[PDB]
RNA sequence: AUUUAUUGAAGACUAACUACUGCGAAAGCAUUUGCCAAGGACGUUUUCAUUAAUCAAGAACGAAAGUUAGGGGAUCGAAGAUGAUCAGAUACCGUCGUAGUCUUAACCAUAAACUAUGCCGACUAGGGAUCGGGUGGUGUUUUUUUAAUGACCCACUCGGCACCUUACGAGAAAUCAAAGUCUUUGGGUUCUGGGGGGAGUAUGGUCGCAAGGCUGAAACUUAAAGGAAUUGACGGAAGGG
């Protein structure tokens, strides 16, 4: 059914380590165990192997990315600004 | 005004009003016979059209559309109906 | 305040005018009044080289001074110190700018202001940011009080202005640009471009700023002072 | 727009999805048009370009992925490629 | 009065008194019918079909030219769509706003607007499920709708 | 013909500065202020003290050899009051009546587009 | 009671207006509510005009002016006599003399 | 007194009641 | 130092134009350009056909302040420090200045959140101005004098933000085109109030990280509080003598 109200994956941590620290880890633990979308095949077979190794089982590829999510917002801004300056220089 | 013949008004007042306010609503649009040069292919066209209509020949476009009526191209023989 | 100071020297005269020499600055070939003023600098010891210590300068002077007229009064030219040749030193363009009172005069309400900007390169390796000011206007035979535009008119006016600016300066070199801003052909180009949008009075040009120059090119500068 | 023209062919015409059936049709000459997703192996993409070069068929690249192209045709899976064998009703082959 | 806003606009049509039209067009019911099926056969909607017929042929409105209306005609000649036209457009606009949201998570105006669109969806779906053009157990759900637009 | 300086007056409330310089500006001549003339912290902005400072810098610049000046009037601007103090008109009239020649009066007060923040609270200065 | 009909401001169909700061007190007051005036004043203030004209290198000189808008709060306006209090019948003269 | 400060006096008072009652439990 | 001249960096902000002007469900929204979807009004001889109005429960958004973690961090500035003025002044005024002010992710769910005026529909006095769409006039002006288009003028219309005058009508009055069509009482629906205080307090649930929010009494006390106007008196309020 629905077992727990609000601890989620941090109910394995029990009554320890403080609610706030259990809350913060919760956000990132969800993020790191989830399946994501491979840009190469579109399928939901991307998972973390290790910190910043995100590999897709179906299409057998691996992409470098954030330790806990596969695209970090810092790197997103960098992609966009690289694209701007790259188009400009050949132009 | 105290009294007026609302059952028999003047043509000018019912032409002045909105078309949904007359004693029996009816449209203020119309239809039109139009013919591009060359082939006759005498075609009917609506006033407030929303389309860019032509003749069966080719792109011989007659009425470009606008938010109210449709603006007809320059070389077009057109006529009320 | 003459006797208020609590300390003049926490650390524990000769007249600089006799220590300073005068210099006389000239315009380029693009302005009829060549001689425009003078300036001062310390005597060129071997320690300092007053020539370069003076090279680091710029001067604002009015275009009425530079053209003998009174219609050009409301525009001022900043000319940069780029060459010194034996006490008749020379300048070159740095930037046009209006006088704040003229600008504050044409702006008034119950009209609509429009402004455009371009960041465009010229033919001769400079890169300039030009601006353009336009106002709307009550027609003659009009009776309403304000004459406000409709903002789609404004994007269209902006676009046609900006493309005229880019079109002109891309092909006009710096000296050519200077030579074409004194008559203000740009304004008549705009008004003939825009009379199918809005009547649009007060179409003057506005300031223009070297954002990064090329190499000096002393030959071209001396070519200007032929 | 483009998705409506593709939908008309799905309703009226006929088609085949996927790499294997497409290249089978392309060998036979039976196809008219191919659409290829953009998330796609560039090798497979280029291979289809070669096959369509031989067959003289036309090619179009879809601003989307296999998932997006699949939703367009009205199916509920990933479609990296689709082969139009005949349309009958649409102006798809004529336009674009 | 125009439920999802505060406007009281009345920009409508005014279909005339002449229920037998139009005194100059003397072509046949069968001709306008074959034209209707031709437009519906290239896959047009009844609204656009009547628009086209009106502003290109002499067609005041199909209900007086023929004996009946265009949706009835299409149901009778076998081009009866799976669901109603207006419901189809609401679902299209819904998925559009939904994908806009999923790429731009802070357009709260668009979240609100999506809520109103889906409310309208639900209301017209309830009307259809009560009057049997749709069956009960039908329901807007998101991914199935994204598929159903074709 | 005429040698030119520039007049640069700054007529802030609480002080009216005058100093004269070359057409370029870096060559400075004879900075004097109202507070240099008088004692009391209130008459720093006094137009009398302003004309005093104006006449001395006119004398100094005449004995250095200037003939005319192009005038630039200024006030605080930026965030603050944006309008001059009385020492402006006073100093400009004084140097004008001193006999130095006059050209190109212009206002160059900082008139900022969209400033940062004007001080003294939301409710204001509760004087 | 409601002393006015526009509540001392001009807001209809808005609900909000960005503020402006005054110039004597610098109180954050809205824009529609303020006591905006306009100063268009000759720089010479009409007294030194003769002196500047004679000391000009060039005659027929335009002699420009200071242009500036003046945002006032209600308090500083009333105190400096810009506006003043009006009878219960002459509050409604929405135009000036 | 002013109504706003009446709210502030009660709120500060109220949070003091909360804390002391927390002490017993 | 203050000042003036040539640059540079950082962050915030969007003057003047800016208004009895626009858009938005409300809070709110002002440099340009590009993309993303949305929306109102108008025009319609298109289509469906009563699908609709208002709503306990329930959900979405919700100024500022405030909270959590990153960035950022210039002005301004709760706290705090010093100058004073004062009988006192940790208040006004001055000079510093941390939190904050900006942004990303997540919370908070209030405001004089006001037009103190629920939402939907109808009918009823005039007049002019204005915003958006539409219609008509060999109208004026505009390019190549003159075609279009555009921008103006005139007339009409629908929908808006409001206004000016009356007062038939209403109200306790101020006032109001609704706050009218209510003792000649009934178009449809929702929420709230029953003298002042105690008290939006206590307790109990419930939501929130907290601050706090939603629901929310009683005892006891009192004959008044309160609204709008009239005349006087007063004012470190103005105008005149």
């Amino acid at each position: 059914a629905k077992r727990t109200k609000k601890v989620g994956i941090t109910g394995k941590y029990g009554v320890r380590y403080g609610s706030s620290l259990r809350r913060q880890v919760k956000k990132l633990e969800i993020q790191q165990h989830a399946r994501y979308d491979c840009s190469f095949c579109g399928k939901k077979t991307v998972k973390r192997g290790a910190a910043g190794i995100w590999t897709c089982s179906c299409c057998k590829k691996t992409v470098a990315g954030g330790a806990y999510t596969v695209s970090t917002a810092a790197a997103a801004t960098v992609r966009s600004t690289i694209r701007r300056l790259r188009e400009m220089v050949e132009a | 005004v105290l009294v007026q013949d609302l059952l028999h008004p003047t043509a000018a007042s019912e032409a002045r009003k909105h078309k949904l306010k007359t004693l029996v609503q009816g449209p203020r649009s119309y239809f039109l016979d139009v013919k591009c040069p060359g082939c006759l292919n005498i075609t009917t066209v609506f006033s407030h059209a929303q389309t860019a209509v032509t003749c069966e020949s080719c792109s011989t476009i007659l009425c470009t559309p606008t938010g109210g009526k449709a603006k007809l191209s320059e070389g077009t023989s057109f006529r009320r109906k | 305040a003459v006797g208020k100071n609590k300390r003049l020297s926490k650390g524990k005269v000769v007249d600089p005018f006799t220590r300073k020499e005068w210099f006389d600055i000239k315009a380029p070939s693009t302005f009829e009044n060549r001689n425009v003023g003078k300036t001062l600098v310390n005597k060129s010891t071997g320690l300092k080289s007053a020539s370069d210590a003076l090279k680091g300068r710029v001067v604002e002077v009015c275009l009425a001074d530079l053209q003998g007229s009174e219609d050009h009064s409301f525009r001022k030219i900043k000319l940069r110190v780029d060459e010194v040749q034996g006490k008749n030193l020379l300048t070159n363009f740095h930037g046009m700018d209006f006088t704040t009172d003229k600008l504050r005069s044409m702006v008034r309400k119950w009209q609509t202001l429009i402004e455009a900007n371009v960041t465009v390169k010229t033919s001769d390796d400079y890169v300039l940011r030009i601006f353009a000011i336009a106002f709307t206007r009550k027609q003659a035979n009009q009776v309403k009080r304000h004459s406000y535009a409709q903002s789609s008119h404004i994007r269209a006016i902006r676009k046609v202005i900006s493309e005229i600016l880019t079109k002109e300066v891309q092909g006009s070199t710096l000296a050519q640009l200077t030579s074409k801003l004194i008559p203000e052909v740009i304004n008549k180009e705009i008004e003939n471009a825009t009379k199918d949008i809005f009547p649009l009075q007060n179409i003057h040009v506005r300031k223009v700023k070297l954002l990064k120059q090329p190499k000096f090119d002393v030959g071209a500068l001396m070519a200007l002072h032929g | 727009s483009i998705n409506q023209k593709l939908a008309l062919v799905i309703k009226s015409g006929k088609y085949t999805l996927g790499y294997k059936s497409t290249v089978k049709s392309l060998r036979q000459g039976k196809s008219k048009l191919i659409i290829i997703a953009a998330n796609t192996p560039v090798l497979r993409k280029s291979e289809l370009e070669y096959y369509a070069m031989l067959s003289k068929t036309k090619v179009y690249y879809f601003q989307g992925g296999n998932n997006e192209l699949g939703t367009a045709v009205g199916k509920l899976f990933r479609v990296g490629v689709v082969s139009i064998l005949e349309a009958g009703d649409s102006d798809i082959l004529t336009t674009l | 009065g125009r439920m999802h806003s505060a406007g009281k606009g009345i920009s409508s049509s005014a279909i005339p008194y002449s229920r037998n039209a139009p005194a100059w067009f003397k072509l046949s019911s069968e001709s306008v019918i074959e034209q209707i099926v031709k437009y519906a056969r290239k896959g047009l909607t009844p609204s656009q079909i009547g628009v086209l017929l009106r502003d290109a042929h002499g067609v005041t409105q199909a209900r007086v030219i023929t004996g009946n209306k265009i949706m009835r005609i299409l149901k009778s000649n076998g081009l009866a769509p799976e669901i109603p036209e207006d419901l189809y457009y609401l679902i299209k606009k819904a998925v559009s706003v939904r994908k806009h949201l999923e790429r731009n998570r802070k357009d709260k105006d668009a979240k609100f607007r999506l809520i109103l669109i889906e409310s309208r969806i639900h209301r017209l779906a309830r009307y259809y499920r009560t009057v049997a053009v749709l069956p009960p157990n039908w329901k807007y759900e998101s991914a199935t709708a994204s598929a159903l637009v074709n | 013909s005429q040698v030119f300086g520039v007049a640069r007056i700054y007529a802030s409330f609480n002080d009216t500065f005058v100093h004269v310089t070359d057409l370029s500006g870096k060559e400075t001549i004879a900075r004097v202020t109202g507070g240099m003339k008088v004692k009391a912290d209130r008459d720093e902005s006094s137009p009398y003290a302003a004309m005093l400072a104006a006449q001395d810098v006119a004398a100094k610049c005449k004995e250095v050899g200037i003939t005319a000046v192009h005038v630039k009037i200024r006030a605080t601007g930026g965030t603050r009051t944006k309008t001059p103090g009385p020492g402006g008109q006073a100093a400009l009239r004084a140097l004008a009546r001193s006999g130095l020649r006059i050209g190109r009066i212009e206002d160059v007060t900082p008139v900022p587009s969209d400033s940062t923040r004007k001080k003294g609270g939301r409710r204001g200065r509760r004087l | 009671p409601k002393k006015r009909a526009s509540n001392g401001r001009n807001k209809k169909g808005r609900g909000h207006v960005k503020p402006v700061r005054c110039v004597n007190c610098s109180k954050s007051i809205p824009k529609d509510k303020a006591i905006k005036r306009m100063a268009i004043r000759n720089i010479v203030e009409a007294a030194a005009v003769r002196d500047l004209s004679e000391a000009s290198v060039y005659p027929e000189y335009a002699l420009p002016k200071t242009y500036n808008k003046l945002h006032y709060c209600v308090s500083c306006a009333i105190h400096a006599r810009i506006v003043r209090v009006r009878s219960r019948e002459d509050r409604k003269n929405r135009a000036p003399p | 007194m002013r109504a706003k400060w009446r709210k502030k006096r009660t709120r500060r008072l109220k949070r003091k009641r909360r804390k002391v009652r927390a002490r017993s439990k």
